[PDB]
Order: C-alpha cells, then sequence, then structure tokens
C-alpha cells in the first residue's frame, strides 16, 4: 500500500539511547509479524539489522533491539557509537506478496566538534574571459555540520542569476565540503567593482571578495 | 476431479476485508460475536440482544444470502475443473486445451467478483456496526481512567484458545507439501520435452496452477495467525495499565478482537485448506502414475 | 553466497536499460530496489523462477519486466521509457530462505547485490575545458597560497584529476562536481603550497576524462 511513516531525523549522544518508529496501515505492518529494519550507507548495499520484527541476524550487537505495538514498529539503539551515523529503514510484508519499505530516518551522532566554513574564492582567469564566458569559484570546506548556506553580491547588489551551488560532501576527515559557481559575462565582470561570496552557517556568515 | 471448491477467497479493492464461501464468510462477524461478550461484562451497555438479533443476524443472513445468487457461478467452474484436471474426461470431447484454459480465467473471475459485487452493500454494513461499536462504548461512565481489568481477563482466555491450534504441526505440513509441489514442477519440466503425452501433462500442469494458489492462500491465514500468537502474547507480558482513557480503552477492545476473530477465521479456513491442498495432491499422485 | 551486478549504466531519456545480477538451485525470489537522490529505498518486483511468477509493484506497472535464466542464475531487470526521474541506485537482493522463511515472501532478509548506478541524462559525451585559477599573491592566507585548476563543462562524470602526476598530495583538495542547468558538469580542484615555492617551482593539473579520451595538462603561474 501507501509508503511507511519514518521520522527524517534522529538524534543521540554516545552512551544514551535514541527510539525510530514505523508507523502503517493494518494491511502492511498491522497485518504480519514480518516488519524489518535496515541499517544504510549511500553507495553500498544495506544490512539487515532486524529480521521478525525483533530477530537478530548473526553479527548484530546485542543493543539493537526492535518491537511492535498495534500499527506502529520502533527500533532502539542502546550505546550509540560513531558507526551508526547512518539512514535506518523499515520494512514489512504485505498482502498479495507486496513489500513496502519507509522513509529513512538519518541517524546522527552528538559526538563531534563543530567548526565553522573556511571559504576560498577564485576570480575568473586570463584564459577564461579570452573565451567571453566568467565563472566565480567560491569553494567550501571545513563546515560540521554540513548545512551552509551561499548568497553572492555584485557591487552590494545581491545577483541570483548564474549560481549554482551543490549539496554538501563529507570530507576525508569526517567534516563537509560544498562549492559555489557564478556564471557571468566579461562585460558584466568589468563592470563591477568587486563580487562577493556570502556563505552563512549556523547564523555566522564568512564571505570573501574579489575584484578585477 | 474435486468435488468442493470453497478455498476461493476474493478480497475487496481496498484489500481491507475478506469475504469467503465457509460460513461466517467474514472476519468481522468473529468479531461481532466475541464484542456481544465485551458488552456482556459492563453493565452501561449490557443491552447487547439489540445488536445480536437485528444487525448481526441479517448481515450473517444477508452474507448467506448473496454467495446464493453466485451458486450457478460455483457449480460452472466446479464442472470445468474436474475435466480439465482429468485427461480422460478432458478427452471425451474434443475442446483444445488452449481454449478451455482460457475459459477458466474468465469464468473463475467472475465468480470471485461475484462474491464482492453482491456483498457491496454487506461491507457498508460492516462499517456501520464498527462505527455502531464505537458510538456505543461512549455510554461508559469511565472517561481517561478506565479500568482494564476485563481487557486483561480476556487476554488470560485467549492463550488459551491459542493452545487448541496446532501451528507447528500446520508448519510441518505446510512444508512437506511444498517440497512435494515444487519437486513435481521440475520433473515435469524435465520431461515434457522428452515424453508426448500432451492430454495428460497439460493437464498436470493445470492441476498445478491451482496448487500453487491454494499455498499462497492457506499461507495468509497462518501469517494472520502468527500475528494473532505473537501480539496478544506481548500484551500479557508487556505494560499492564489499570487506568486508560476511553478513546485507548476503544482501541484496545478494537485490537484485540481484530486479533482473534482473525485467529478463528484462519482456524476455520486452514482446516479447509487442508483438504482442499490434499485433495490436489492426491490427484497429482495419480495423474503421475497415470503418466508412467 | 553473494551477488554481483552489472557495472555502471548512463541512458538516454525514452531508451530501454537493462541490469544483470549474477548469483552464485535457484527457487528463491529476486527483488529489485533502488534509492533516488534524496529519496528511499523502493521495492519493485520479484521473480519467483520455480513457479515462473512475477511481482511488480503498483508504482511500476508495465514499465519493469523481470526475466530469469535458469542455466547461468542470472535475474534481469529491464526499465522502459527512461525519464530523469529514473536515476538511481539499483540493487536487486534475494530472500533469506528457500519457500519456507515462514511466509513472509517477498521477504528481503537476504544477501544483497553490490549496487548498479544508473545516470538518465539527455547530454552527450563532452570533454571538460579546463581553465588554470592563479594563484592570488594578495592572499596568500599566512604564506600556504592556493592555486587549482577549474574543471568546466564536461560530461559526464567522473573526472580523476592529479597534480605533478601524483607526486604532490600535500593540499590537494578537488571538490565535488556541480551539475548546471545545461546538464553538463563542473569542479574544481586545489592545492595549498607555501607562497615561497609560488614563483620557482611548476604546478601542472592533470584531468583525466575517459569517456570522451581527454586529458588536459594546465601550468598555473602567478598573475602577470
Amino acid at each position: 500500500q501507501s509508503a511507511l511513516t519514518q521520522p527524517p531525523s534522529t538524534s543521540g549522544s554516545p552512551g544514551q539511547s535514541v527510539t525510530i518508529s514505523c508507523t502503517g496501515t493494518g494491511i502492511d505492518v498491522g497485518g504480519f509479524s514480518y516488519v524489518s529494519w535496515f541499517q544504510y550507507h549511500p553507495g553500498k548495499a544495506p544490512k539487515l539489522i532486524i529480521f521478525e520484527v525483533t530477530k537478530r541476524p548473526s553479527g548484530v550487537p546485542d543493543r539493537f533491539s526492535g518491537s511492535k505495538s498495534g500499527n506502529t514498529a520502533s527500533l532502539t539503539i542502546s550505546g550509540l557509537q560513531a558507526d551508526d551515523e547512518a539512514e535506518y529503514y523499515c520494512s514489512s510484508y504485505a498482502v498479495n506478496n507486496n513489500f513496502v519499505f519507509g522513509t529513512g530516518t538519518k541517524v546522527t551522532v552528538l559526538v563531534s566538534p563543530r567548526p565553522t566554513p573556511l571559504s576560498l574564492c577564485s576570480h575568473p582567469r586570463s584564459e577564461e574571459l579570452q573565451a567571453n564566458k566568467a565563472t566565480l569559484v567560491c569553494l567550501i570546506s571545513d563546515f560540521y555540520p554540513g548545512a551552509v548556506t551561499v548568497a553572492w553580491k555584485a557591487d552590494s547588489s545581491p545577483v541570483k542569476a548564474g549560481v549554482e551551488t551543490t549539496t554538501p560532501s563529507k570530507q576525508s576527515n569526517n567534516k563537509y565540503a560544498a562549492s559555489s559557481y557564478l556564471s557571468l559575462t566579461p562585460e558584466q565582470w568589468k563592470s563591477h567593482r568587486s563580487y562577493s561570496c556570502q556563505v552563512t552557517h549556523e547564523g555566522s556568515t564568512v564571505e570573501k571578495t574579489v575584484a578585477p | 476431479t474435486t468435488d468442493n471448491i470453497d478455498y476461493f477467497d476474493i478480497s475487496d479493492e481496498s484489500n481491507y476485508y475478506l469475504i469467503s464461501q465457509l460460513r461466517p464468510h467474514f472476519s468481522n462477524i468473529y468479531f461481532f460475536d466475541e464484542f456481544k461478550r465485551y458488552a456482556s461484562y459492563h453493565t452501561e451497555i449490557k443491552r447487547y440482544e439489540d445488536i445480536h438479533k437485528t444487525k448481526v443476524n441479517s448481515l450473517l443472513n444477508e452474507a448467506s444470502r448473496a454467495i446464493g445468487i453466485c451458486n450457478r457461478a460455483k457449480n460452472t467452474v466446479k464442472g470445468l475443473i474436474n475435466i480439465l484436471e482429468n485427461p480422460q474426461k478432458f478427452k471425451t470431447q474434443r475442446e483444445s486445451y488452449d481454449v478451455k484454459l482460457r475459459q477458466y480465467e474468465e469464468k473463475k473471475e467472475a465468480f470471485r467478483g461475484c462474491l464482492l459485487n453482491k456483498n457491496r452493500k454487506n461491507l457498508d454494513q460492516i462499517k456501520k456496526i464498527n462505527n455502531e461499536i464505537r458510538d456505543l462504548l461512549e455510554k461508559l461512565k469511565c472517561s481517561q481512567d478506565c479500568q482494564t481489568n476485563v481487557y486483561f481477563d480476556m487476554i488470560k482466555i485467549y492463550l488459551v484458545d491459542f493452545k487448541k491450534m496446532p501451528y507447528e504441526n500446520y508448519d510441518t505440513f505446510i512444508k512437506q507439501y511444498k517440497n512435494s509441489y515444487l519437486s513435481g514442477v521440475d520433473m515435469i519440466r524435465k520431461i515434457e520435452k522428452q515424453i508426448d503425452n500432451p492430454v495428460t501433462i497439460n493437464a498436470i500442469k493445470f492441476t498445478q496452477k491451482e496448487m500453487g494458489y491454494i499455498i499462497d492462500r492457506f499461507e495468509y491465514h497462518l501469517q494472520k495467525v502468527k500475528h494473532s500468537i505473537d501480539q496478544v502474547t506481548a500484551l500479557s507480558d508487556g505494560v499492564k495499565p489499570k487506568q486508560v482513557t476511553k478513546n485507548r480503552l476503544k482501541e484496545y477492545y478494537f485490537n484485540i478482537g481484530n486479533y482473534y476473530s482473525i485467529f478463528k477465521f484462519g482456524k476455520d479456513s486452514l482446516n479447509m485448506l487442508n483438504k482442499a491442498l490434499i485433495h490436489k495432491e492426491k490427484i497429482v499422485h495419480n495423474l503421475l502414475g497415470e503418466l508412467f | 553466497v553473494q551477488l554481483v551486478q552489472s557495472g555502471a549504466e548512463v541512458k538516454k531519456p525514452g531508451s530501454s536499460m537493462k541490469v544483470s545480477c549474477k548469483a552464485s538451485f535457484n527457487r528463491y525470489v529476486f527483488s529489485w530496489v533502488r534509492q533516488a537522490p534524496g529519496q528511499g529505498l523502493e521495492w519493485m518486483g520479484g521473480i519467483l523462477p520455480i513457479l515462473e511468477t512475477t511481482y511488480y509493484a503498483k508504482n511500476f506497472k508495465g514499465r519493469v519486466t523481470i526475466t530469469a535464466d535458469e542455466s547461468t542464475s542470472t535475474v534481469y531487470m529491464e526499465l522502459s521509457s527512461l525519464t530523469s526521474e529514473d536515476t538511481a541506485v539499483y540493487f536487486c537482493a534475494r530472500d533469506e530462505h528457500d519457500y519456507v522463511w515462514g511466509s513472509y515472501r517477498p521477504s528481503l532478509t537476504g544477501p544483497w547485490g553490490q549496487g548498479t548506478l544508473v545516470t538518465v541524462s539527455s547530454a552527450s559525451t563532452k570533454g571538460p575545458s579546463v581553465f588554470p585559477l592563479a594563484p592570488s599573491s594578495k592572499s596568500t592566507s599566512g604564506g600556504t597560497a592556493a592555486l587549482g585548476c577549474l574543471v568546466k563543462d564536461y560530461f559526464p562524470e567522473p573526472v580523476t584529476v592529479s597534480w605533478n602526476s601524483g607526486a604532490l598530495t600535500s593540499g590537494v583538495h578537488t571538490f565535488p562536481a556541480v551539475l548546471q542547468s545545461s546538464g553538463l558538469y563542473s569542479l574544481s580542484s586545489v592545492v595549498t603550497v607555501p607562497s615561497s615555492s609560488l614563483g620557482t617551482q611548476t604546478y601542472i593539473c592533470n584531468v583525466n576524462h575517459k569517456p570522451s579520451n581527454t586529458k588536459v595538462d594546465k601550468k598555473v603561474e602567478p598573475k602577470s
């Protein structure tokens, strides 16, 4: 039937607990005792964490424990660790050989510092301006959490055309990275005094500036 | 050569209710019979003869009256199965196998839909009694401090009623069947190219096409009974609150009754799906021996 | 046991794509689950080759077809009428037990495939236009100035960027690509080198885009 319900975000401190839910109907969750859970790392294959509502597979640590009561199944991860930070899906068998998943619950670990992003802005090069194109390369790195908002100001005037910003990406040192670009024309480049790249992160905005 | 086709059930488009050829046809009627025992306790809703005599019996009679309108369709498919699953009776007439195969699918779906279309108003009455049970349960003097003693006095009874059903025997019987059924599929698929027996092999294929459908239906209630057995067992060991809200108790009564009615609904079907499975396998044991 | 799927595929919109899933006794059911970017897992359908029954989710009515070959134990999933929303990572997941896992089939508590990514895009194969981002001597950021290369307009992903033929590793930071509205990709790679070496040491970024058979080496020099 309809996709199962899961909260998009759940938090928990290391050494404590966290509880996520899985709401369904009487034809998928509330119908059968076959409700499974899955820990998902992006890029790789999921891993079965819970089978038959409460049976644990081989190798799964004993702190993972699921349950259900009527129409809402719930999984509880006790003693959180750095490896537990992933997306957690729930699933259930349905009538007529149907199988439905959940919306996924992003689990986060509160055991980490929160550095502010370090922005590096690069002005257009002489080779790019000679091809009737202009791209301002604004680069963001070393920020936790991975949630930044980029704003561009063309000579103290907010510019919205030609802006392309990537989604955050976790780095090798467990921090996140992002980048933004501003497509312009050589006339617009040689017209203003200077451009800026404002990046707001956790209420604090860091801005860089380039000029011809 | 089967003499009964009561294993055929149909589900509505909403997939909430289930209609079966065996009485009381609906899973919710068993829940209505159990709700009379719930109302037999509380005095503020002790007037239970009105629900039993008027709504429930007329619903059970209107359900039994509805299936009688599909009797011609039931007797039509019963004749087509006995002819198709027996090559000696199929070869008496000269209709081709592929034509009889297409007629079986159309004549059977018309009989299944006859059980659903002739009970659309009965399904609308099923909702009328569920809202009637909720509107009647409002008459309790309790509100936020409702006692659950009768709720847990019932669970003790439901655990005893579950012990009479042999789940382990049904679990071993179905696995015994699916192994002898799948092994027969590999045997036919290995000799169909080396054996020149079209009228018999195709009839053996027609029997296996039904057997897989019965296992799909026999396992459904088995999953639902496992739900009724596992959920109620956790209620006797989980939290035992002495006081809940009036709306939470309405969710307490409609929960165990939905589990027990489904349990008693699965116990009746599996008792029939047992003989329905064995009969189809007795034919294969004789259709295979006739093949060799 | 283990499952092995085919490599990454890049198909044009409207075309037909098939994905394989080779397995190491094929009585189990074989499902197919994807995840669109920023979306959740979605079951598509299964197939019981012993009974020759094929299941399909309601959201996929006729667009997905599942075939199975007993000779090689390979289950195939073919998706017709490909749109830009079908770009996802497609998995194949078998059941835990064979027909005897109670009655939970299609259960997906069995082994999974390694994963196959499918990129549906209308853009054509194009080589990148690399531009050298000169190190800004005005902002040395404490003596460790930064230079880099701009990989603009390339398709498809990915591109491998190296500096000094891999000899220079400290300070290198290649940022993930951006997807422009024109369907083309763009990224950058920046190194952090001391400013004293900006006037004597040569720095050459090496961008390799194998799908287009293109490789560009740009000489990043100070502004002059």
